[PDB]
């Protein structure tokens, strides 16, 4: 997780063989690429959607 | 907020204003549809408070405002254990009826303790509110916001005769001119992480506003996230 958060968009945890496991906050789900976080509800926290 | 700029509608959709025996006396942030986090010094009395989410201009109607009554107030249990220290300046407000989430009414994200501190230490956060726009001056009509730099602990200690506890941080500019201010207390200090905003502080206290050599003092939210999550559970 050492450099650039393990490429996790939100949260990183270290795992054996020096791999990482990414995760996301409530309202998001870990995307297919196992790094990015995508919305899982209509108005997830912390996002500007009026724009 | 002194030296800030007008927000656009929906730019800080977690921001709320508190109204009571004074209009627009403090801010807060949406934790979820039933719960607001604010400063304990905003709500010491138990007197009646209302919350307005989806607010932008407090003298106009936007048709985005959602007004709620506060039915429960939970100051942190260690607030006012010592007199006039402003330690543990954080409180939670339960709403009578759930907010309806939409583009103007959206929660702020709250990470675990480790990552809230990581986000703070990135070192640049946004504060917002309808507080004073000059020291001893009038309150804002349009929601204000300001980017403030994190200030090193040693510098902050030297800036004031007060104690800066571990549960606090300092933010602002070495030359002054830009700061949160009276009326902004309880509103968010937030850190944007790849387009997603996380709560990193609560606007708490200072000495006057925007004076050179002084900094805004903020409650360090990382130390309180377990308590926030415990108390604001929905079921
Ligand atoms: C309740 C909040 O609106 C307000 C926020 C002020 C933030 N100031 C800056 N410069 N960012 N907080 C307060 O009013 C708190 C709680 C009550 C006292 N207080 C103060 O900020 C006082 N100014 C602290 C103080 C300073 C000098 C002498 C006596 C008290
Ligand atoms: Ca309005």
């Amino acid at each position: 997780c050492n450099i650039k958060n393990g490429r996790c968009e939100q949260f990183c945890k270290n795992s054996a063989d020096n791999k990482v496991v990414c995760s996301c906050t409530e309202g998001y789900r870990l995307a297919e690429n196992q790094k990015s976080c995508e919305p899982a509800v209509p108005f997830p926290c912390g996002r500007v959607s009026v724009s | 907020v002194v030296g800030g700029e007008d927000a656009k509608p929906g730019q800080f959709p977690w921001q709320v204003v508190l109204n009571g025996k004074v209009d627009a006396f403090c801010g807060g942030s949406i934790v979820n549809e039933k719960w607001i986090v604010t400063a304990a010094h905003c709500v010491e009395t138990g007197v009646k408070i209302t919350v307005v989410a989806g607010e932008h201009n407090i003298e106009e109607t936007e048709h985005t405002e959602q007004k709620r009554n506060v039915i429960r107030i939970i100051p942190h249990h260690n607030y006012n254990a010592a007199i006039n220290t402003y330690n543990h300046d954080i409180a939670l407000l339960e709403l009578d009826e759930p907010l309806v989430l939409n583009s103007y009414v959206t929660p702020i994200c709250i990470a675990d303790k480790e990552y809230t501190n990581i986000f703070l230490k990135f070192g640049s956060g946004y504060v917002s509110g309808w507080g004073r726009v000059f020291h001893k001056g009038r309150s804002a009509l349009v929601l204000q916001y300001l980017r403030v730099p994190l200030v090193d602990r040693a510098t902050c200690l030297r800036s004031t005769k007060f104690t800066i506890y571990n549960n606090m941080f300092c933010a602002g500019f070495h030359e002054g001119g830009r700061d949160s201010c009276q009326g902004d207390s309880g509103g968010p200090h937030v850190t944007e992480v790849e387009g997603t905003s996380f709560l990193t502080g609560i606007i708490s206290w200072g000495e006057e506003c925007a004076m050179k050599g002084k900094y805004g003092i903020y409650t360090k939210v990382s130390r309180y996230v377990n308590w926030i999550k415990e108390k604001t559970k929905l079921t």
